[PDB]
RNA sequence: GACCCCAGAAAAGGUGUUGGUUGAUAUAGACAGCAGGACGGUGGCCAUGGAAGUCGGAAUCCGCUAAGGAGUGUGUAACA
């Protein structure tokens, strides 16, 4: 029953996020690179999954 | 409202049907047609088009007159059953005119590529037609 | 209030779309709190009300008994709002020197059980006595000695059964 | 059922073609060498593009067909499937011998073919529209995932697949020292009879 | 590749007076004063102007590692300046499914008391960092108020906050709840 | 065909202000191009309306007329989202024609809204299932004739503030008409001259 | 990281830095940001339980245009 004002500004540290795909790091809506070298900063990153 | 305003469309035409007509669901918002108003529904919208022939429909109280929006696909599908040159030309006369046109040669042209989907004048495709844009194009007006 | 106008607004707008039975065969079937359809309380704590107690008091504060309650009703409920400096309803959302006021229903219903709950909860023994006294409740047993949430579990049954 | 490739990489076994001597050879898994629009005729298809490959190795019959595959999906997939002809350059031809389980008669039997290539060698060829170039790269990259070494992609300066250059195609076949037929061309030398200058050139 | 020189300027207002003793600026604004040390970096600061009041750093000779250092002070030192003509502010809403999140300012606005987070009965104290006050807003329902001079102190105290109240063992695409920044301004609004 | 586009271009601007003289400096607010499309052809039969980059104008008619100066003038103003209506009949009529043409623009959301508009207590006549945009917006709203019943007039959106989300679609299904605004006069030109 | 034999490593990645090749855009004002508009025929044809630009098979136009794909993605049962 969240009102969606605050609702949307939870979302913006929760879930709109990318994950690297090799190590999961979570990184911000614009990452291109992974910033974790445990990963090597790969470029293979998607977005983090809605619960729609 | 007019004494009465129930504007919506349907996307039934030609075979009458009735039942498989999408009326049902459509029914409630005119509270007056049902079955009844249905049947006359599809009564004089039932020849052009023998199609898809979406119609705008203005109420009566009961009965529901059924003028049909002049679709261009639906008028291209309606008369081919192929030149229809002039019948093109009347086809692209009585609907509204608007089509964000300027002058006859543009609906000539825009109306004349809609009709891809059933080719053109006999031997030709409506493309080729579009480029020399002379013959006609200003009998309309 | 709130969130008690959307609920009965969520069960009037059901009861109106399915309920095609409206004013006709049966007349007009929605439920409203002014005319006395709906009732707020709680099970757990044995107490219940409606706005016809509330009104009925305020009028025995303040045959012929129906038709003064029921003007009263009226008031209640709804945007009217309720001035208490003035000390009277007014329909303006503001005061004439411009202080807005709460409505009626959260000024005269709400606030009472607002300084209830919090006089016990709070265990403000002197709130909870000069309370009872103006809210003219009957003390039975067990209670005289127990405080707190199982107080307020008396002082609310006794008061609103 | 199949040992890593690692196993048989490096050429070092004296070319071992099936033959009167190599009997019993298990078929090759790469039969089909030429895919897409095999009947283009020279013109449609102007632009070749190669994957040499700059490793003294060699590569199974079962990586050949595997990237072939992998090449042509892609390639159908952009392109269409009319819009490309493809070339697999390399032949099996090698036979590669295990010693199935001490190494008393040690010789072993026969049980796949390879393909060797030098430092610079064609493993696969796309010829296509000019526009494709994007599109070939893309496909040879992709298929040069399944071949053990390193290998480079090239875009010929060759019309398709013909043997002379992009530049002065056209002109020599507009005089004639090209005539096309098939997927090439055939070169007219002017040493033959006078007869055959006289049945061409009119 | 090494640059013969990378430098950039910033402009200081007529209030605030920047002094500067090394690679260490103090700045002595209306609201208080800033002083931060750069010594961790080789660049040169000067002063230009009387009049203008104008602050230059130079690179002279580095690479685009150190090159980065040059807007990064920069940016710093207005930062230090917008904190003592205009101060920080971090407004910040506390948003709740079910239970409601109670947060009492102790001592003098230093330390911030969250109560019903998820409904735990554990209590989270989080103390404010030195020269950061947090309040409770009259104009929103719920949401603290911490003002500042300081943008590292008060950004890192509002991330304080914020991590205290974090959902574990939870799927955190719902539970959404918690307190997090929802507006990064000044004072005085000028 | 960038390059021919853009040449195309400085030949229309060309070709077309040798013929007209008289024009006005318009300003492209927040205008749709289906609004913007009946203009051009409300206006097809009496002037002709024409713009682009103003970059574009700026070249265009400070390098190629040397011969004709006079519109220098226009350098200075061409700013910003700006734009030429080229006219040949009166300039008084074809003003207040632009005017007469005005749009009852939408609120998308995410737009400011520099008008104030308030829903008044009316019955709206929308079915028993949209209840819950008005519980959005805290509208108390019970139900008449099967229709949703506004009870008291209440405050809809204040000048110079965003429009919420599911408030901006509220207009809509009310049908009510938000802040409106369309193309909009700033200079006028006539052999070098300008005026309001 | 650190020297023939030699005593340890591959394919594959890096928006970490350095050099190089090739191509492209840009005062007729690039790039990135912040802000507007992003249309009609046409909810284009055939498939349909409903597929309206976006599950698909094909076609790839026109006019207004500064420009707007008969559609890049999210989204919907379809819309929106
Ligand atoms: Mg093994
Ligand atoms: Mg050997
Ligand atoms: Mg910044
Ligand atoms: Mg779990
Ligand atoms: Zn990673």
């Amino acid at each position: 029953i969240i009102e969606p004002s605050l609702r949307q500004l939870a979302q913006k540290y929760n879930c709109d996020k990318m994950i690297c795909r090799k190590c999961y790091a979570r990184l911000h809506p614009r990452a291109v690179n992974c910033r974790k070298k445990k990963c090597g900063h790969t470029n293979n990153l998607r977005p983090k999954k809605k619960v729609k | 409202p007019n004494e009465i305003k129930v504007v919506y469309l349907r996307c039934t035409g030609g075979e009458v049907g009735a039942t498989s007509a999408l009326a049902p669901k459509i029914g409630p918002l005119g509270l007056s047609p049902k079955k009844v108003g249905d049947d006359i529904a599809k009564a004089t919208g039932d020849w052009k088009g023998l199609r898809i022939t979406v119609k705008l429909t203005i109420q009566n109280r009961q009965a529901q007159i059924e003028v049909v929006p002049s679709a261009s696909a639906l008028i291209i599908k309606a008369l081919k059953e192929i030149t229809f040159d002039e019948i093109v030309n009347i086809a692209r006369q009585m609907r509204h005119r608007s089509l964000a046109r300027e002058l006859s040669g543009t609906i000539k042209e825009i109306l004349g590529t809609a009709q891809s989907v059933g080719c053109n004048v006999d031997g030709r495709h409506p493309h080729d037609i579009i480029d020399d844009i002379n013959s006609g194009a200003v009998e309309c007006p | 209030y709130q969130t008690f106008q959307r609920i009965v607004e969520n069960v009037n707008v059901i009861i109106s779309t399915y309920g095609e039975g409206e004013s006709g065969p049966m007349g007009n079937i929605m439920i409203d709190p002014v005319l006395g359809t709906v009732g707020f309380g709680s099970g757990l704590h044995g107490w219940a009300f409606t706005l016809k107690q509330f009104a009925e008091m305020y009028v025995a504060k303040f045959a012929e008994r129906a038709k003064k309650v029921e003007d009263m009703m009226k008031k209640l409920w709804g945007d009217r709002y309720f001035d208490p400096a003035n000390g009277k309803f007014s329909k303006s959302a503001t005061s004439p020197e411009g202080k807005k006021l709460p409505r009626t229903f959260c000024q005269l219903i709400l606030d009472p059980i607002f300084k209830v709950f919090d006089a016990i909860m709070n265990f403000k023994k002197e709130e909870t006595a000069k309370l009872i006294e103006k809210l003219d409740i009957k003390l039975d047993s067990e209670d005289k000695d127990k405080e707190g949430k199982p107080l307020l579990k008396a002082v609310m049954r006794r008061w609103l059964p | 059922g199949r040992r890593p490739a690692r196993c048989y990489r490096y050429c070092k076994n004296k070319p071992y073609p099936k033959s009167r001597f190599c009997r019993g050879v298990p078929d090759a898994k790469i039969r089909i060498f030429d895919l897409g629009r095999k009947k283009a005729k020279v013109d449609e298809f102007p632009l070749g593009g190669h994957m040499v490959s700059d490793e003294y190795e060699q590569l199974s019959s079962e990586a050949l067909e595997a990237a072939r595959i992998c090449a042509n999906k892609y390639m159908v997939k952009s392109c269409g499937r009319d819009g490309f002809h493809m070339r697999v350059r390399l032949h099996p031809f090698h036979v590669i011998r295990i010693n199935k389980m001490g190494m008393r008669g040690a010789f072993g039997k026969p049980q796949g073919t390879v393909a060797r290539v030098h430092i610079g060698q064609v493993i696969m060829s796309i010829r296509t529209k000019l526009q494709n170039e994007e599109h070939v790269i893309e496909a040879l990259r992709r298929a040069k995932f399944k071949f053990p070494g390193r290998q480079k992609i090239h875009i010929s300066k060759k019309w398709g697949f013909t043997k002379f250059n992009a530049d002065e195609f056209e002109d020599m076949v507009a005089k004639k020292c090209l005539i096309p037929d098939g997927c090439g061309v055939k070169y007219v030398p002017s040493h033959g009879p006078l007869d055959k200058w006289r049945v061409l050139h009119s | 590749m090494k640059t013969i020189l990378s430098n950039q300027t910033v402009d200081i207002p007529e209030n605030v007076d920047i002094t500067l003793k090394g690679r260490t600026v103090i700045v002595k604004g209306p609201r208080g004063t800033l002083r931060r040390d750069f010594n961790h970096i080789n660049v040169e600061l000067s002063l230009l102007g009387k009049k203008k009041k104008r602050l230059r750093v130079d690179k002279w000779w580095g690479n685009r590692k150190e090159l980065a250092t040059v807007r990064t002070i920069c940016s710093h030192v207005q930062n230090m300046i917008k904190g003592v003509t205009l101060g920080f502010r971090y407004k910040m809403r506390s948003v709740y499914a079910h239970f409601p999140i109670n947060v009492v300012i102790q001592e003098n606005g230093s330390l911030v008391e969250i109560r019903n987070f998820l409904g735990e009965k554990y209590i989270r104290r989080v103390r404010m960092r030195p020269g950061v006050a947090c309040s409770v807003s009259q104009a929103q329902k719920d949401e603290l108020i911490l003002e500042g001079n300081d943008i590292e102190l008060v950004s890192n105290s509002a991330a304080l906050i914020q991590q205290a109240t974090t959902v574990k063992n939870k799927d955190i695409r719902k539970f959404l709840d918690g307190i997090y920044v929802s507006e990064k301004g000044t004072v005085q609004q000028a | 065909d960038r390059a021919t586009w853009k040449s195309n271009y400085f030949l229309k601007i060309i070709q077309l202000l040798d013929d007209y003289p008289k024009c006005f400096i318009v300003g492209a607010d927040n205008v749709g191009s289906k609004q913007m499309q009946q203009i051009r052809m409300s206006l097809r039969g009496k002037a002709v309306v024409l713009m682009g980059k103003n970059t574009m104008m700026r070249k265009a008619i400070r390098g190629h007329l040397e011969n004709n100066p006079a519109l220098e003038k226009l350098l200075p103003h061409i700013r910003g989202n700006v734009g030429f209506v080229f006219t040949k009949e009166d300039l008084t009529e074809i003003r207040d024609m632009l005017l007469a043409n005005k749009v009852p623009a939408a609120a998308r959301a995410g737009a400011i809204a520099p008008c104030e508009v308030t829903v008044p207590a009316q019955n709206t006549g929308l079915g028993p299932e949209k209840t819950s945009f008005f519980q959005a917006l805290g509208i108390t709203t019970k139900i008449s004739r099967g229709t949703i019943e506004i009870l008291s007039d209440v405050q809809l959106i204040k000048t110079g503030d965003k429009v919420g989300a599911s408030e901006a679609t509220l207009l809509n299904m009310l049908n009510i008409s938000p802040f409106s605004f369309g193309l909009v006069i700033q200079q006028v030109f006539d052999n070098g001259s300008i005026y309001n």
